[PDB]
């Protein structure tokens, strides 16, 4: 009937916690929701095997004044085997990842790149 | 007339209860939605001043499923301005693409969640303001596209200045109040009731929006002092959404307008200012209602 | 950051009418403009719950919104005065950042023991208005002075002081 973990953080500043998932198996299903609760933070949840840093390259595009959804669609996707924005629930901030090989993959909980206002757009 | 609003439909086969009242759902499915759309399209011209150069437009309301167009155009030889689409939230949709020849920036969308609520953005960030009159034509649509402030006609007239302050810069006034406007959230039904009209009495729009948890066009006397004597105070609400405030009221106020220096052949100003209390993007004012005489000829009184 | 800092309010004021002086009684009365902006990330207001960019709490005092949110904020105190102040296009506005504001237009009554009136009508005064905070600087302090209008405006003509 499923197996579930629950869990508790906080994003400080826009950087994310890394989870660790051991002994990872061929065809296993892992289903992932993220929900706000406190702040102003707008889940980002990823997958990757490997540890390369997001914060360095997402602080490159923060600094584009470039459309952008484009520009982050094209390095979330090279960046991570699997990923989703947390929109509140409207953008249904969870994913669905069947694991391609078996071994140590890691998840990814953190800040997506966002506008929060509507008298600029300063993301 | 036809009549608007939100409804619960429970349905039923073989479900006597359902034309009791009494919707619980249970068993298998048998109906749901029954079916290019409709398309509603929009023009505006949207203007750029030194005083105003982001803009935004608040969207109504798409199904999943709806495809928004929108373009923007110079007027004169003024520049082609930044276009964006976004939530309500702020969290950006869309980003506008310049064109081929270079005289339209023009940005594209179609719908996700069974609420997208879109808010259109449009800034002349991009250089120092020289004049500050570069304008632009706005053409927007889905597939009325933008949601239009209520249109309140607010109405002032004066019986007695009762009091001036010579001193002090400031003066005393009696008058009445009276604000009309056809909002349609406001719609009362009539069965409740069993009447035509509902009454709200002896409180402040503020108050009543409060109590309701809706919004109205509350206001204030811009430079009120201290307190003001109201009577007859009240709110009348029909079912259309037709809604009037009504006042008589007593008020001090501040006006440093004065000047004294041709005493006693100087002239003066009285201004009653009535500001609203919300923006210009829910409530503005649009009509000017003479409901009386707007200055009450008592002429043996005779002071001013 | 190891230590719990202050966050930091720029405070802004302005005065659009001297209004009343009581030269026995030795007070004055001034309307004028309010304005503390303060970025504070604990009210950080999560945006599709509203459906907007601005929370706003309107005709209440900062200590009453706090009550209200039970959270602290930078509440405050005219100094010197007299009774009860006459507070009009109360304000105070929240983003989802934790960025906030406050701003009010207000007609109020101070004591002015700084008068002295001995070389009358040759004497010159100081019409002072302090705005002090109703919390320690270990908590809030003023960090900047917003020049948000004209401090003083200049109509000429009207003269008396
Ligand atoms: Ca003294
Ligand atoms: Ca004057
Ligand atoms: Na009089
Ligand atoms: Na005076």
């Amino acid at each position: 009937e499923g197996r579930v973990q629950h869990f508790t953080g906080y994003i400080e500043d826009g950087r994310g916690i890394f989870y660790s998932l051991p002994d990872m198996k061929q065809g296993d299903i892992i289903y992932a929701s993220m929900q706000n609760t406190g702040g102003n933070l707008d889940p980002l949840v990823g997958i990757m095997a490997e540890e390369i840093d997001p914060a360095v390259s997402l602080g490159q595009v923060l600094e584009k004044a470039l459309d952008l959804i484009s520009e982050l669609t094209a390095v979330a996707d090279r960046i991570f085997l699997g990923w989703d924005d947390d929109g509140g629930k409207g953008y249904s901030a969870s994913l669905e990842f069947t694991i391609p090989r078996d071994g140590t993959y890691h998840i990814f909980a953190g800040s997506t790149i966002t506008n929060q206002r509507l008298d600029k757009f300063q993301p | 007339t036809y009549t608007t609003g939100s409804f619960q439909l429970i349905l039923g086969l073989n479900a006597p209860q359902v034309i009791s009242g009494e919707g619980e759902p249970e068993g298998e499915v048998f109906a749901s939605l029954a079916s290019k759309p409709e398309a509603h399209v929009q023009e505006l011209e949207i203007r750029l001043d030194k005083d105003t150069r982001y803009l935004t437009q608040h969207t109504r309301n798409l199904q999943p499923g709806d495809t928004f167009h929108a373009l923007v155009e110079p007027i004169g030889e003024a520049p082609l301005p930044r276009l964006r689409l976004t939530d309500s939230g702020g969290k950006p949709l869309a980003f506008g693409l310049i064109d081929q020849p270079g005289e339209s920036v023009e940005l594209n969308y179609t719908c996700d969640q069974d609420i997208c609520e879109l808010v259109v953005h449009v800034d002349g960030t991009d250089g120092q303001k020289d004049s500050g009159e570069a304008v632009y034509r706005l053409l927007v649509g889905i597939n009325s596209v933008f949601l239009e402030s209520d249109l309140v006609t607010v109405g002032l007239a004066v019986d007695q200045i009762v009091g001036v302050d010579q001193r002090s810069e400031n003066f005393s006034v009696v008058g009445t109040l009276k604000l009309s406007w056809h909002d349609p959230k406001l719609g009362f039904s009539p069965d409740q009731c069993g009447c035509t009209v509902k009454s709200f009495e002896d409180a402040s729009i503020r108050a009543v929006a409060g109590e309701i948890n809706l919004p109205l066009p509350s206001f204030s006397f811009y430079n009120q002092q201290g307190n003001r004597w109201s009577q007859n105070q009240v709110i009348f609400v029909t079912p259309d959404g037709r809604a009037s405030y009504f006042e008589r009221f007593t008020v001090t106020l501040q006006a440093p307008d004065f000047d004294f220096l041709a005493y006693p052949f100087d002239r003066q100003k009285f201004s009653i200012k009535v500001d609203l209390a919300v923006p210009t993007n829910m409530f503005i004012f649009n009509e000017i209602e003479r409901f009386q005489q707007v200055v009450g000829d008592q002429l043996g009184e005779e002071e001013w």
